[PDB]
């Protein structure tokens, strides 16, 4: 029958590791470097486009960093298409807590949720993993800032300053090398850039191959706004931090 | 829905995809349980190539089932979600039906049970995590530990450690932990098992986890500079 | 390659050698015959007697469908029973809804979809059976033969098992010398004579013949087995002939 | 070789060999034998153990009050396979206030056995039967195989060396056939042909296996110090 | 079931309910607790239908105690007002509806603000100083209204309270053997025991 | 029916009577009403004569197994919650029971639970459940002490059913008597209401509304 | 790879055969039938020595009148259990009597087969059961994952199988003690055991008419061993 | 019988590739050029018209598509897949969008809806991926006019012009010269026709090509005339006619 033509997905080596999940993490490696940075008043979340051609419109395009609440934002690094079914998934959740409970969701509970789902797809179905990692970045009055990462296995942790998809060695040393933990949102900023400028695989970073987005309490009094930056808003940044 | 039988016997009467799920837990950062005369004590440990942690917001080792039982795991760190979900929601059944928290042998034998049928259901692998659970029965004084594994098989333990170089570690309990005189104090049964995972850690600094339950829904977690003052006093006394 | 282990697959031909493998089943089995006559149709089957322990007349090869349809087949015996299982509910359905009784070119049909069915999936086996099948309804008397592929057609006479070739033989020389029409008491001896002479390709083990009809004359437009004095005619005329 | 992964595929010359490793497990099995008069219809079989400690695999299943058989091969399937013919013959009952026929109780295993043999997943039953009865139209023997294909005898036998009793059967034919109005002598004639088959070991007394229907006497099976007589 | 009254006062939020458990023409029971902690500072008393109180009540607590022991974390009163009223509000067009009255008292400890709500069968919340379910309204609501003050203490609150159950042991029609009170405030939850 | 069980001193007693009713007809005078899930649990019956029947008798099944499961008896709250979640499951499907789950725990001591068909649950130390149930609670509360001896403790079960045996025209037949202690259940004799009438009456000296 | 219900060349399952195979890794399981009662006993095997041996739970009751003994993958052993009580205690409550051992094994061997591609895989796990009634008296049974099960005298399961069968060959007779089979099951248990047998390492129980089926006491059975050694050095 | 295969046929493989995704742009390269030009006041997809058959009727087989009275869609690759994602495409647009807001979906979202059938073939049960890039082009209020590409793996991307299939790496380089910001709609046509005349190698006429525009409002396209907020579709094709014309001005 059809057993003959079954990869069989959700099996363990005998090394006692997921096949699938490692070889999406292999793909997930080769994706646009994202970066994301934890301050006190703040988190940033700075993204690398992939190879970008002159004729891409950049104003009206979405690739990278995507809105799950007013509260709550993610970091993408691979499949871009996976990435949406998820967050789409991670939209609704949110709406239905909002729904039940009449608060916003927590940012863990929102994590947990959707690295729950990508569980299941390793462990029964006999489909493929999601080739997916996510950086979340989000805010809620429990735990203030909060930085978590997501990957094909199922398993989030949280984070000061992390990156994931291409060259996560060298930004992750260079992260560990210049953080500390009495950073502003502005130093984040600028650390973002700069990392992102010597671990590029590019030969000059320019406004045009980056997506941007600050999480501030930079609202008026007491409320959080997100800011996803416009073309002309990196370009200024990017100018004002010395790159170009 | 997707069918096939993943887990299956070989030639030589073997469940490999229990086997290899086995060398998940292998894998995965050290968990140790120490149990004293009145109390029981669990030790985790977490790996220092994680640098630009945050440890408040980062998952915990130790994960507490209900008010009076805590889990500890080795090996995949999803699935032992899953299963700790489940527990959970086993807890809050039991109280609801039977008006009495579960035992912490009736728990064990939940999760065990939940880790057995994953290795001869179509469709699904085992779960790669073995797990220590540990409490106090409601109403009882008497120290439990008991340990399960992806097969299904659970048992109860004096002491017991699980994860990479658990067998370097077993070694070190074996020969240190007595039958017949368990350590008598709170500060005694911690100090045994810091020292358990001084032999396998690193450094005795944010790579060592202790969480301590006594008897009534007494547990608490313990901090870096709590901790620090054990491995500062182990290794003083070491010099010798 | 290994285009030939599983079912429904095509192979760079654009065949199913699965199917192909099936017939091979067919051809392995005893003979069994159609003739097609003036108002109806006569079937005959060769029953190989493995023992002296068989009872005779007791082990019935040929079934009927309805009251109006007969059928029979070589090759996996199981097999055939399956489709003739599924004949019966197909005419059963039919006349369930449309009141008369199910015309035999829309039973062949009925029986060729569920045969072709068989070779669209994997997880299917194609039918081990080719079977020879036929009646009489409003329109005048039919004959057919279903192959494993689903392929069927009319027939003025059908032959199928080990001795086909020889049966295809005899059964052509009918058709040429009665182009008028055979009756249906000929063709029952005829039929008789047919199977003896096809016996030949399977004579380690001796027989037993086994003979039905069709005929709006002589039965009546209904199925019915020949036995007693009309079957002992037949098979004293089939004696006859190979002497 | 290639073509025996499953019973969905055929092979080049167009035989199922889950099928045919089906009926291996048939002739690995104790041997059973099969006979019958016009009056009675006689099943007797040889029964295995394990070792001296255990107790001997019982053989023969009842059906009904008018029909049972004995089996060869795998026991959980003729379990399987003699409880559907146990709901068969009662909805018969229930239903229509009917003995189930004989022949019609062959017809309905032959179609269950088939089934398995064209699916993707399932395997072919592995076990053989003996089907014993007395109905409207007197005695009957039948012989199921899990192929499907269902036959009718006046005798036969089934397991490891049956060919020693089918052979005696069918010398004796015209003998034991005509055993009419006589149970004792009928069994006799049985207990005779299943001794053809036994090499080294000897009919014991809880080793054979007896089991008779007939015109006024309902399935009854014998074991234990019932069969001695015909030692 | 029957009396279930609630004020919320300065720094606390009271719980009153009737401790009778009528089935015919007997009082089975009185000395019966119609309330359920749902977390250290929340409270749910309940009233209606026989069966369909004690077993929704509990099917609550076990989903809120469910949900402390995976967050860690306590639920505001308002998340837990708004989780019951959406399980009020599925129910009500069920094949079989529960017929449970409910008022949640709770100690909001973020805002440090006590809170009271009241949840019909229907799944109809309100937040309000006073509350009541059933019959007792009708005596109570007109009581409170000339009787209450926002800026009451505990004890104000208490004889605000007994002068509620005085008026309705003078007027309502059936027996219903005194009431249970319990405090909700910064410190948790406890039981009057002299009332 | 009328059945009751109290706490007292000594433990439980547990009191039934034997009639069995199909309206005005009376279809029995020696049923058993009472229920012996094992050495140390008693189940009482009132309402539906099958419905309790069959349920009590599954309820106990339900107990065995937890035994079996838990090496260990089954508490007096949780075998009772076990009744109580099955009714509610059959809330409005028709079902009628009047129950009272009694027994003993070394974790709880001396235990009476009240289960009715509506999926009301009540812990208790007095209870009277049926269609007499007022008769026996006017006898059984006027005459109540935590003190009573288990002689006075025995006979006042006995009388509060004698006394709705005889004004209650769907109670009667016989009395039940059942003693429930730390060492398990005691059966104390089936007594018919033909003769104790008329030896309580003369005994006693009560009866009077009667022609002596 | 290959179908779960696949017959070999010579007439068996694979399944079925490769999980007899996991069964004689499992550790040694006895059981001795008498007249006067049935006795189970059984390797407990610690992997470790800070594992506490009591929580090792390999001899387990079904009914009050039915015992019951492991040997292999013994974590697949607690549905066959479950099915077994539920079997027992459902017959009870539909016939109001004790259901005779015969047909608890007969329903418990009914799982045995339901797998393929249901469960997705046999179970890796033999059981001895032991039990009385009042028709066939006292019995033992082994069931197998085959779903076949014979009646036994005596039977011995699991690592020191088949040279623990050959010792209950000679010493078994028809007149023998239910003290007399309490040693016996101590002696070969001891004679195949890797570690040296004592009341923690192993354990005894049986069923009798009259008491019904008990665990033996680690006291209990450390007299019987203490027994057994000087009637061993008696002669 | 019934469908078995409930597994992936699109999987991982060592190297991180997922095979069946890859094969299939391999399927959408050997396809026809097919091109898409964004102007200011409008934007325009084209494609070659390749006949199977001189016999053939090419008028039958439309390769552009309306979606919407706003939105059309055109491809590379194989057709038959092509066709059964516009029926799919339309009915999406009406379950999930018009029948809730009683408004047809804005480009984005409706581009959004196809992304998310192609990737569920490239993970679900039993199938392979669909073996086509789309170009979608639309119009609505709030975002203006707009030009999509759509791949095998469900990845979409806005443009302000691009080309797929058998010459897109030619067609794409012609397409960044002549690109400016200011671009009219019938500057943008012309420059279409220019760079699919690269790409085609037999007959260069209106009944070869295929070509079609989001422009301006079409009333006398409506059908009906009495409501002023429905003032037509921004969608149309251009007749065999009227590209000729635009040919001798070439
Ligand atoms: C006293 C006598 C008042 O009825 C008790 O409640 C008694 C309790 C009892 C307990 C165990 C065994 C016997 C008796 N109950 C009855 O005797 C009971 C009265 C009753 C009848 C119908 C009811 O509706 C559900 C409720 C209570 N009598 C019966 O159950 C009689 C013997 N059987 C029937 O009426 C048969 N009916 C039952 C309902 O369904 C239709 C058939
Ligand atoms: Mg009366």
């Amino acid at each position: 029958g059809s057993r003959r033509y079954d990869s069989r997905t959700t099996i363990f080596s005998p090394e006692g590791r997921l096949y699938q999940v490692e070889y999406a993490l292999e793909s997930i490696s080769h994706a646009g470097t994202a970066i994301g940075i934890m301050a006190s008043d703040g988190i940033v979340l700075a993204a690398e486009r992939k190879v970008t051609s002159t004729l891409l419109e950049q104003d009206t395009s979405t690739e990278k960093l995507y809105k799950l609440n007013d509260k709550i934002a993610v970091a993408v690094a691979g499949l871009t298409a996976d990435a949406e079914i998820l967050i789409n998934t991670a939209r609704i959740h949110a709406q239905n807590y909002l729904k039940t409970y009449n608060e916003d969701i927590p940012v863990e509970i929102l994590v947990r949720r959707l690295s729950d789902i990508k569980q299941g797809y390793t462990q029964h179905g006999g489909l493929r993993p999601f080739g997916v990692s996510f950086i979340y970045a989000g805010y809620d009055d429990r735990y203030g800032y909060q930085l978590y990462t997501s990957n094909p296995s199922g398993n989030y942790t949280g984070w000061k300053a992390i990156s994931v998809g291409a060259n996560t060695s060298a930004a992750q040393t260079l992260l560990q090398m210049d953080y500390k933990d009495d950073m502003k949102v502005d130093d984040a900023i600028e650390l973002a850039l700069k990392t992102l400028s010597k671990t590029t695989d590019s030969s000059a970073l320019t406004y045009d191959r980056l997506e941007f987005a600050t999480i501030r309490k930079g609202a008026n009094d007491g409320e959080v706004y997100q800011k996803i930056f416009k073309p002309q808003e990196i370009k200024d940044i990017l100018v004002k931090t010395g790159i170009t | 829905g997707y069918d096939r039988a993943l887990s299956i016997f070989s030639p030589d009467g073997h469940i490999f995809q229990v086997e290899y799920a086995l060398e998940a837990v292998k894998r995965g950062t050290c968990a140790v349980g120490v149990k004293g005369k009145n109390c029981v004590v669990l030790g985790c440990e977490r790996r220092s190539t994680l640098k630009l942690q945050d440890t408040r917001i980062t998952p915990s080792k130790v994960s507490k089932i209900d008010s009076h039982v805590v889990l500890s795991f080795s090996g995949l760190n999803a699935d032992s979600r899953i299963l700790i979900e489940k527990a959970r929601v086993e807890a809050q059944s039991h109280r609801l039906t039977l008006e009495d928290p579960v035992t912490v042998e009736y728990l064990t034998r939940y999760v065990a049970g939940v880790q057995q049928r994953y290795t001869q259901s179509g469709g699904v692998r085992p779960f790669g995590v073995s797990t220590l659970i540990a409490g106090f029965d409601p109403r009882d004084d008497e120290p439990k530990l008991y340990q399960t594994e992806p097969s299904g098989i659970y048992s109860s333990w004096s002491a017991q450690t699980i994860g990479r170089n658990s067998k370097t570690v077993r070694e070190f309990l074996e020969k240190n932990y007595d039958r017949k005189e368990p350590p008598a104090t709170v500060e005694e049964c911690v100090k045994l098992t810091v020292r358990s995972l001084l032999e396998v850690v690193q450094t005795g600094a944010k790579n060592i986890e202790i969480t301590v339950v006594k008897p009534d829904s007494d547990i608490v977690a313990l901090s870096s500079e709590e901790i620090n003052q054990y491995v500062t006093q182990i290794e003083q006394e070491k010099q010798e | 390659t290994g285009y030939d282990l599983s079912n429904s697959v095509f192979s760079p031909d654009g065949r199913n050698f699965q199917v192909e493998y099936a017939v091979k089943a067919v051809e392995n089995g005893t003979t069994s015959i159609g003739i097609k006559c003036n108002d109806g149709v006569v079937f005959a089957v060769e029953k190989l007697i493995t023992s002296k322990l068989l009872v005779p007349q007791k082990n019935v090869k040929i079934q009927v469908v309805d009251r109006h349809i007969g059928c029979v087949y070589s090759g996996l015996i199981p097999d055939g029973r399956h489709l003739v299982n599924r004949g019966r509910e197909e005419a059963a359905s039919f006349k369930k809804l449309y009141k008369t009784p199910i015309p035999i070119p829309a039973f062949a049909d009925r029986l060729g979809q569920y045969v072709q069915a068989h070779t669209l999936y994997n997880s299917v086996r194609p039918f081990g059976v080719s079977t020879i099948f036929g009646g009489v309804d409003k329109n005048g008397a039919h004959l057919y033969m279903l192959e494993p592929s689903g392929s069927y057609w009319g027939y003025k006479g059908a032959a199928t098992g080990k001795g086909r070739q020889s049966a295809k033989a005899e059964l052509e020389k009918l058709v040429d010398h009665h182009p008028e029409g055979l009756s249906a008491r000929e063709a029952v001896k005829q039929a008789a004579k047919i199977i003896y002479l096809a016996h030949e390709d399977n004579k380690e083990k001796d027989f037993e013949l086994e003979i039905s009809w069709c005929s709006l004359s002589e039965t009546n437009g209904l199925h019915k087995f020949v036995k007693g004095d009309l079957l002992q005619e037949a098979i004293d005329f089939a004696q006859k002939e190979i002497n | 070789n290639n073509y025996d992964g499953d019973t969905v595929t055929f092979s080049p010359t167009g035989r199922l060999f889950q099928v045919e490793y089906a009926l291996e497990a048939i002739k690995q099995g104790s041997v059973t034998v099969g006979l019958r008069s016009n009056t009675h219809a006689v099943l007797v079989a040889l029964k295995r153990n394990a070792d001296e400690l255990s107790s001997y695999q019982k053989k023969i299943i009842k059906c009904d009050e008018h029909m049972g058989l004995s089996l060869a091969g795998l026991a959980p399937d003729a379990r399987v396979l003699s409880n559907y013919l146990r709901q068969q013959c009662n909805y018969s009952s229930l239903v229509f206030n009917r003995k189930l026929a004989v022949e019609r109780a062959g017809h309905l295993l032959c179609d269950k056995a088939q089934k398995n043999t064209q699916s993707y997943g399932g395997r072919p039953y592995g076990v053989g039967l003996l089907i014993i009865g007395y109905d409207k139209s007197g005695a009957h023997l039948l012989e199921f195989q899990p192929s499907g294909n269902v036959t009718e005898l006046y005798g036969t036998a089934i397991g490891a060396r049956s060919q020693g009793a089918k052979t005696y059967l069918e010398r004796t034919l015209d003998t034991f056939i005509k055993i009419d109005g006589n149970p004792d002598e009928l069994i006799k004639a049985g207990v005779e042909a299943i001794s053809q088959s036994l090499r080294d070991e000897s009919l014991t007394v809880d080793n054979l296996s007896i089991a008779i229907v007939g015109k006024d006497t309902p399935f009854t099976i014998y074991d234990g110090e019932a069969v001695a007589k015909y030692i | 079931m029957d009396i279930i009254l609630g004020i919320r006062v300065q720094d606390s939020v009271i719980l009153a309910s009737s401790k009778a458990v009528t089935r015919g023409i007997s009082v089975l029971k009185d000395s019966d607790d119609k309330t359920r902690q749902l977390s250290p500072h929340t409270l749910m008393s309940f009233a209606g239908e026989a069966g369909d109180t004690v077993q929704f009540a509990e099917y609550i607590q076990a989903n809120i105690q469910l949900y402390s022991i995976r967050e860690d974390y306590e639920l505001s009163p308002q998340a837990v007002s708004s989780f019951v009223r959406q399980e009020l509000a599925k129910s009500i067009r069920s094949r079989r509806p529960y017929q449970v009255n409910v008022l949640i008292g709770g100690y909001d400890k973020k805002k440090n603000k006590p809170e009271l709500y009241q949840i019909d069968y229907l799944g109809t919340k309100v937040e309000l100083p006073y509350g009541a379910h059933g019959y007792s309204g009708f005596y109570t609501f007109s009581l409170l209204d000339h009787h209450y003050r926002p800026d009451m203490t505990t004890e104000e609150g208490l004889d605000l309270l007994k002068l509620c159950v005085q008026e309705l042991e003078k007027r309502m029609p059936m027996d219903f053997k005194g009431v249970i009170v319990k405090i909700v405030d910064k410190d948790g939850i406890r039981q009057v025991d002299d009332f | 029916t009328t059945t009751l069980a109290f706490r007292f001193q000594g433990g439980i007693i547990v009191a039934v009577d034997s009639r069995a009713t199909a309206g005005n007809w009376v279809a029995s005078q020696t049923v058993k009403k009472v229920i012996e899930i094992n050495p140390f649990l008693l189940g009482t019956a009132a309402g539906g004569a099958a419905d309790c029947q069959f349920w009590e008798t599954w309820l106990g099944s339900q107990c065995r197994l937890h035994e079996l499961r838990e090496k260990e008896r089954i508490s007096v709250a949780a075998a009772s919650k076990i009744l109580s979640n099955l009714v509610y499951q059959y809330k409005g499907a028709g079902l009628s029971m009047g129950t009272m789950i009694c027994g003993y725990t070394r974790k709880e001591g001396p235990t009476i639970y009240y289960v009715d068909s509506d999926g009301t649950r009540l812990k208790g130390d007095i209870f009277c459940v049926g269609s007499g149930q007022t008769f026996a609670y006017g006898v059984l509360d006027s005459n109540y002490k935590w003190d009573l001896s288990v002689e006075d403790a025995l006979y006042l079960g006995k009388r509060s059913i004698l006394a709705a045996a005889h004004r209650d025209a769907y109670s009667g037949g016989s009395v039940n008597l059942y003693h429930v202690t730390e060492d398990g259940w005691i059966y104390h004799g089936n007594h018919d209401v033909g003769e104790l009438f008329w030896k309580v009456k003369e005994e006693e000296g009560s009866f009077n509304n009667v022609i002596g | 790879d290959r179908g779960v219900s696949t017959f070999s060349p010579e007439g068996r399952l694979f399944q079925v055969e490769y999980s007899l195979e996991a069964i004689k890794l499992g550790s040694t399981a006895i059981g001795i039938a008498t007249k006067e009662g049935v006795v189970l006993g059984v390797e407990k095997r610690a992997t470790s020595p800070l594992l506490e041996s009591d929580s090792i739970e390999k001899i387990v009751e079904i009914d009050r009148h039915i015992g019951c003994a492991m040997s292999g993958l013994t974590a697949d052993a607690r549905s066959m259990i479950e099915h077994a009580r539920t079997a027992a205690v459902t017959h009870n409550l539909y016939y109001d009597e004790d259901i005779n051992v015969e047909s608890l094994t007969q329903s418990v061997c009914d799982l045995a087969l339901r797998f393929g591609e249901l469960m997705s895989r046999p179970f890796g796990v033999a059981l001895l059961i032991a039990g009385h009634d009042a028709d066939d008296g006292y019995q033992l049974f082994h069931a197998e994952p085959s779903g076949t099960f014979y009646r036994y005298n005596a039977k011995a399961i699991g690592s020191g199988s088949e040279g623990a069968q050959a010792e209950l060959l000679n010493e078994w007779h028809s007149s023998l003690t239910l003290k007399e089979a309490e040693l016996l099951v101590l002696k070969i248990l001891k004679q195949v055991m890797e570690e040296k047998l004592d009341e923690n390492n192993a354990q005894l129980s049986c069923i009798t008419k009259q008491d019904g089926f008990k665990i033996y006491d680690n006291e209990k059975t450390a007299e019987l061993i203490k027994e057994l050694k000087e009637k061993e050095a008696a002669e | 019988m019934t469908d078995r295969y409930s597994f992936s046929l699109t999987t991982f493989s060592p190297s991180g590739k997922l095979g069946q995704i890859d094969y299939a742009l391999t399927a959408v390269k050997q396809g026809v050029t097919s091109l898409g030009i964004k102007a200011t006041n409008g934007v325009v997809i084209a494609t070659e018209k390749k006949s199977s058959s001189p016999l053939a009727m090419s008028e039958t087989l439309s390769k552009v598509s309306l979606l919407t009275p706003d939105i059309g869609a055109v491809y590379s690759g194989m057709g038959p897949d092509y066709r059964v994602l516009v029926d799919k495409s339309r009915k999406v647009a009406h379950t999930s969008y018009k029948r809730i807001y009683g408004e047809y979906p804005p480009t984005k979202l409706l581009v959004s809806e196809v992304a998310k059938i192609m990737q569920e073939a490239t993970q679900s049960g039993g199938v392979r991926p669909f073996g086509v890039s789309l170009l979608i082009a639309g119009h609505d209020e709030f975002n203006g006019f707009s030009l999509y590409q759509v791949d095998p793996s469900g990845s979409y991307f806005p443009w302000k012009a691009t080309a797929i299939g058998k010459g897109s790496v030619a067609a794409k380089t012609f397409l960044e010269k002549r690109w400016n910001d200011e671009l009219e709609l019938e500057d943008a046509i012309h420059i279409a026709l220019l760079t699919l005349k690269e790409s085609v190698e037999g007959e260069f006429n209106g009944d070869t090509i295929e070509l079609a525009i989001i422009g301006d409002e079409n009333p006398d396209l409506l059908g009906y005339t009495g409501i002023p907020t429905d003032k037509g579709p921004r969608f149309r094709k251009l007749t065999s006619q009227e590209i000729n014309d635009r040919l001798e001005a070439l």
